[PDB]
């Protein structure tokens, strides 16, 4: 039981940072980079006392590299893993992939295979990346392409931040968006989804913080990515493994997209006063607002839910719980898969940052769902799309890197092909 | 005073790196007035078939461009497609052969041939001139010391070139001398997709110039020849180093004038030809006094059926312009 | 690491590149000798992107200092920070050009671009990695509008895949410093249209006009409006010299906001702008900034943006701050205001922030616009440009160092180009 990682772009090794801080408190390793079973599916056994991540930070861009290298955690990660470029992207899809992808791939593809050829349990590929610039949309988008056709069997599990209907920190982010997904949809086994006000919401209206930045978004994030894998890691009552993912959550080869939730997220002082069960949380988790992308799933209809909970919770509520949730009317589930819950444990609680604004919680749950809610978000940013490709706005940054106006259209119908493809597959 | 762009289709025989792979046939035919593809027909003025040799589509096409460029008013011929839609072929051809040759030698000795059968005082003064663009720098080919050219603008803002090559010919020979020498020093690479890979568009500029000693009245005939390079996708043709930094440059031009020719569509206000230099030279044809015929080739192999259908549409919208003629 | 070499040409370009490394040299904590003095280690983390080490622990900067007249450089190396220049790099002639763009271009450049394209070939050689070029002249007389001008081509033509950036300040009909003006800004702007792929409008009518009203200075000489114009030139380069939250180069701004080739001529601005004062009355979080940013009297650009509509923008942050209150505000910017920007694009604001702001402030930001109300500036010098043109006036001496005369009309032919492209997206 291994699982190799992959950081790129500035979205990718910001959280990378922030995620891995949180991987070593849980298993007692010093961020100095010392102190059975537990860690050997992240870390490793190099010698006598001491370990290394399995996982690497590449990013074309050597400002972030660079501050991982002075940054405090120095000591716990490998100098050569810290893969760095000489040029930046530039929220340019072709930038990073042809011209100044070409130049670095080969570092990163013989790479991984001698750490997967040291490792013998390893389950699969998780990338944290995000479309919504340039380096996490081509360069990301060329390193799976080439890894599939090497491996193909093992899994991958993306993890983009998309942004959302009317915030932005881009402008060109439709391109980057459309382009990279058109090699998303046949390589990509599973792709769960974040955006960038919904995270914002969750810290104002539960949590109280009027004035976060990045770093705190990366913390509860941490949560999500840590409790999917928090049944690999400990011992559980009903074990879950990475390869759940793919079969109990896509029902379709190409609709490979399902989004993400977290409960319960509540401050210090808020933690004592409000009583923390299985009940109150269920309810929570399936409330929309609560999700972490700016989609309502009332228009929609959910595919199937993967619910995985932590810490001291016997399995008896959790099957109440659902039950209620059934009972729900407000709510609708498709008729193609009615029995759409799959329900986890884990011993091990949820762990707490010293100094993180996240409260210490005796359980948790972190909710997987497939649903069409997300096909009004496709054709949101195919309608903006269609505005500035009309005008033909920022086509010849593309072109000038040696793409055409060829497959712009080949990513246009391919959305146009997805649009429809939620439409009739939810009757 | 206004007449529209005379659009016209033309498909080949598969080559042998095709026909090995096995694609299958979709070009059909319906008349000359449309081709279907995938149950889409495309509607254009004259659909030559993979059996239309070199001589049937001259007396077709660039037939009638001959007496119009002639009589006063100028002429534009330019091809536009992919990779191996087969461009040269169509313009250039084998310049030796009698029956393989393209547009070009054929152009040229109409000229000569009808300089013949009219009088004796419409005294002629041809020019020829050409030059290729390689990393957006226009390098002439008769003369290589000079690598870069400028464009100005004459008294009616009509752009063209300055200081290129000026070859003043009195007879058809040294023209065929000339374009030979130009195809001896023409860049070729080669590629998975194509062989002679023509990473250049290939302008070749004849200032035809008349005047009569009876009547006294002077005129010339602009008449272009430019053959564009095809749109090679990465994956498919596999360029790299120097061959994808060529490759970013043709992709310039036919991006460039997608942009000019679909603001043409519509009728936008500006009509930004000054977005790149090639569309600079272009002015006059899409909306001068030049008789202009553009030739779209697309190949029948269903490898590339949507590049077919990028350059399908892009016909269709060239038939909705008008040039001020 | 993405080295950018610093370039300077005309009289302006030489003060304001000048006040560039100094304003620059006190965040990096360089002394003027040359040695370092500062306090933090980041400093000198990304110090090699502008300057070169040097023995003794001196770093000496990557600039090149070109003015056709001598007198330029002896005020520029007699000044507080002239010693840590590199003598060699002090190129210069002996006898001025006198507003006149023919000598900088034809006679009196063609005899000092070879001294020249030899210096920079050295510097570009000796780091890892150059990223671009940035250069500051003035459109109006003929030094920095032609010995800018001239060497813009020949980088293009030795450089074309580089980053080619420039700080231009255009003329203004109230504030007429040259009589020859509008000949000079309609000669450069040809090759300003065509060769760099960015470009900063900057306008020194505003840069009078944004003293007044919220620095409140009386008695405002040149080098207090360089002081503005340096500390742009430096928000722009941020990301890259220090860390940050979410990085953008010169390319990652230059992608988002050149939405065409030809259209790159961006609108500067720069905040907080306070009296002394007044400091104590205001606050330093972000909404003020916000307003403060996109309000039409703190721009150092003479145009009115509400006579037309945005195409993009990028406002580059420095310091420590929350990223919702940044990125909620410029929700409201746009919406509230979404007549004055193009519906055409779904987003017309680009968000960058760092860690290590200037010292002396905690919170700030810089603006950069690109907007069809650009277009109010040019036909004004092309009015300027064609009333003096229609009779030949001022041009006998343009014609005695060879000069034709289309190519003022191929110029003229450029100029009515710019402004249509501006209003067919308006
Ligand atoms: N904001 C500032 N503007 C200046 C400064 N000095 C000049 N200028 C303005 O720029 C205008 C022209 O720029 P220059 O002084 O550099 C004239 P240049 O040296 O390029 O040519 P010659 O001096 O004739 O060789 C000038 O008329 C002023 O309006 C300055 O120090 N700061
Ligand atoms: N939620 C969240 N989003 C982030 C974070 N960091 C970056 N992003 C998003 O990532 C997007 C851009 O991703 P990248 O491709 O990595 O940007 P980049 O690496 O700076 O690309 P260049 O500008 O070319 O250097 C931005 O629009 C952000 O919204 C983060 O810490 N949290
Ligand atoms: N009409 C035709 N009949 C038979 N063979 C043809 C025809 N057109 C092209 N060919 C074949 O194609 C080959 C030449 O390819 P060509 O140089 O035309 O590619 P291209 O279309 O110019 O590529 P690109 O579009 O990238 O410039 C020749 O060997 C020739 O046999």
């Amino acid at each position: 039981r291994e699982c190799i990682s992959v950081h790129v772009g500035q979205a990718g090794v910001q959280m990378g940072n922030a995620c891995w801080e949180l991987y070593c408190l849980e298993h007692g390793i010093q961020p100095d980079g010392q102190m059975d079973d537990s860690f050997t599916t992240f870390f490793c056994e190099t010698g006598a006392g001491k370990h290394v991540p399995r996982a690497v930070f590449v990013d074309l861009e050597p400002t972030v590299i660079d501050e991982i290298r002075n940054g405090p955690y120095r000591q716990l990660f490998h100098p050569e893993q810290l893969i760095t470029g000489k040029e930046d992207a530039a929220n340019n899809y072709a930038r990073g992939h042809y011209t100044i992808g070409k130049e670095i791939i080969d570092p990163v593809l013989d790479r991984i295979r001698k750490l997967s050829d040291q490792c013998t349990g390893l389950q699969g590929f998780l990338v944290f990346h995000s479309f919504g610039g340039g380096t996490g949309s081509g360069f990301t988008s060329l390193l799976m392409e080439r890894l599939s056709v090497d491996y193909g069997k093992k899994s991958k599990l993306e993890f983009s931040i998309y942004p959302a209907p009317q915030v932005s920190t881009a402008v060109v982010e439709p391109y980057n968006s459309i382009l990279t997904t058109h090699t998303t949809l046949e390589h990509s086994d599973c792709a769960f989804m974040v955006d960038n006000e919904a995270i914002y919401d969750i810290c104002r209206r539960n949590l109280d913080i009027e004035r976060p930045t990045y770093t705190n978004l990366n913390r509860l994030i941490s949560q999500i990515v840590s409790s999917i894998t928090a049944s690999l890691r400990f011992d559980g009552a009903l074990n879950v493994d990475l390869t759940e993912f793919q079969t109990n959550l896509v029902p379709y080869p190409r609709i490979h997209f399902p989004l993400a939730t977290y409960a319960p997220v509540i401050s210090a002082e808020k933690a004592y006063h409000e009583q923390l069960s299985v009940a109150e949380i269920t309810n929570a988790c399936f409330e929309p607002a609560n999700q972490m992308v700016k989609c309502d799933p009332r228009h929609g209809k959910y595919m199937a839910c993967c619910l995985l909970y932590r810490g001291d919770v016997v399995p008896k509520d959790v099957n109440a719980a659902i039950a209620a949730i059934k009972t729900k009317r407000s709510i609708q589930f498709v008729d193609w898969c009615p029995t759409g819950f799959k329900v986890g444990i884990n011993y091990q609680p949820p762990t707490v940052v010293p100094g993180g604004d996240l409260a210490k919680v005796q359980r948790a749950v972190c909710m997987l769902s497939n649903t069409t809610a997300i096909a009004e978000a496709w054709a949101r940013l195919d309608h903006k799309f269609d505005l500035m490709y009309a005008k033909r706005a920022f086509v010849h940054w593309y072109v000038g890197e040696g793409m055409e106006e060829g497959e712009f259209s080949e990513a246009r119908e391919d959305m146009a092909a997805l649009e429809k493809d939620y439409e009739e597959v939810g009757i | 005073a206004e007449c529209n762009i005379k659009v016209m289709c033309r498909f080949r025989p598969l080559n042998e790196s095709e026909v090995n792979r096995g694609d299958k046939y979709i070009a059909k035919f319906q008349g000359e007035d449309t081709v279907v593809i995938a149950s889409k027909p495309y509607a254009f003025d004259r659909v030559f078939q993979s059996s239309t040799s070199q001589e049937q589509v001259y007396n077709d096409c660039a037939k009638k461009i001959v007496k119009d460029v002639l009589e006063g008013y100028n002429g534009t011929i330019f091809a536009y497609g992919q990779t191996s839609s087969g461009k040269t072929h169509t313009m250039e051809g084998k310049l030796h052969d009698p029956e393989g040759m393209g547009i070009i030698p054929r152009i040229v000795q109409d000229i000569f041939n009808y300089i013949y059968s009219m009088d004796e005082n419409l005294e002629f003064h041809i020019k020829v001139s050409y030059f290729e663009i390689y990393l957006d720098k226009i390098r002439d080919l008769l003369d290589v010391s000079k690598t870069n050219l400028s464009v100005h603008e004459d008294k009616n803002r009509v752009p063209y070139v300055k200081g290129c090559t000026e070859r003043f010919v009195c007879s058809p020979d040294e023209v065929m001398d000339t374009i030979d020498e130009g195809k001896s020093n023409r860049h070729v690479a080669v590629t998975n997709m194509n062989e002679h890979s023509s990473r250049s568009h290939s302008i070749f500029l004849i200032n035809v110039k008349q005047e009569n000693t009876q009547t006294e009245q002077k005129l010339s005939g602009k008449l272009y020849l430019v053959d564009l390079a095809g749109s090679a996708k990465v994956s498919k043709t596999g360029a790299e180093g120097a061959v994808l930094d060529e490759a970013k440059n043709i992709n310039k031009s036919l991006s460039a004038l997608g942009n000019v020719i679909s603001a043409l569509a519509e009728g936008s206000t500006y009509v930004p030809y000054r977005d790149s230099k090639m569309t600079r030279i272009l002015q006059d044809s899409l909306g001068g006094n030049c008789r202009t015929t553009i030739v779209i080739c697309c190949s029948p192999s269903s490898y590339n059926e949507s590049e077919t259908k990028s350059t399908l549409l892009f016909g269709q919208r060239a038939k909705t312009i008008k040039n001020t003629v | 690491m993405r080295e950018i070499v610093h370039i300077q040409a005309g009289q302006c370009g030489n003060q304001i590149g000048a006040k560039f490394w100094e304003v620059i040299s006190d965040e990096h904590g360089i002394d003027p000798t040359g040695s370092y003095h500062g306090d933090s280690d980041l400093q000198l983390e990304r110090i090699n992107v502008y300057y070169n080490e040097a023995a003794g622990n001196k770093y000496v900067p990557r600039a090149i200092l070109v003015d056709l007249e001598p007198g330029t450089m002896d005020s520029v190396r007699s000044g507080p920070f002239g010693q840590i220049f590199r003598p060699d790099n002090f190129v210069f002639g002996q006898s001025g050009a006198g507003n006149n763009w023919a000598k900088g271009h034809y006679t009196e450049g063609a005899e000092l671009v070879d001294s020249v394209l030899d210096v920079v070939r050295k510097e570009s050689e000796s780091c890892d990695c150059l990223q671009g070029f940035q250069l500051t002249h003035s459109l109006g007389g003929g030094t920095g509008s032609g010995m800018g001008t001239l060497l813009i081509s020949k980088i293009r033509e030795e450089y074309p895949d580089r980053i080619m950036n420039t700080f231009s300040v255009m003329p203004s009909p109230k504030v007429s410093d040259t009589v020859v003006e509008p000949y000079n800004a309609t000669l450069s702007v040809h090759q300003l249209v065509e060769n760099t792929d960015e470009t900063y409008s900057i306008d020194n009518e505003a840069l009078y006009d944004i003293c007044f009203r919220t620095l409140k200075l009386t008695t405002p000489t040149y080098g207090d409006l360089n002081h503005l114009v340096s500390a742009t030139m430096s928000g722009v380069t941020t990301c890259l010299r220090f860390p940050g939250q979410l990085n953008a180069d010169l390319r990652k701004l230059a992608v988002n906001m050149v939405p065409f080739p030809r259209l790159h001529f961006f609108m500067p601005g720069f905040a907080p702008l306070t009296s002394r004062g007044s400091q104590q009355y205001r606050a330093l979080t972000v909404p003020e900034l916000t307003q403060q940013m996109f309000d039409s009297k703190n721009m150092m650009a003479a145009c009115d943006p509400r006579h037309g509509r945005y195409l993009t923008v990028a406002a580059i942050f420095r310091g420590r701050m929350s990223m919702k209150e940044v990125d909620e505000q410029m929700l409201n910017v746009q919406n509230k205001n979404s007549s004055y920007f193009v519906e055409w694009i779904p987003n017309n604001v680009k968000t960058a922030v760092c860690d290590i702001p200037p010292r002396g402030l905690k919170m700030s930001a810089t603006f950069i616009g690109n907007s069809t109300a650009i277009q109010e500036l040019f036909k004004r010098i092309s009015e300027q440009f064609t009333a003096m043109f229609r009779r030949k006036a001022f041009l006998h001496w343009y014609t005695g160092e060879g000069m034709d005369e289309m190519e003022f009309t191929e110029a003229e032919s450029n100029m009515n180009d710019l402004v249509s492209e501006y209003q067919q997206y308006q």
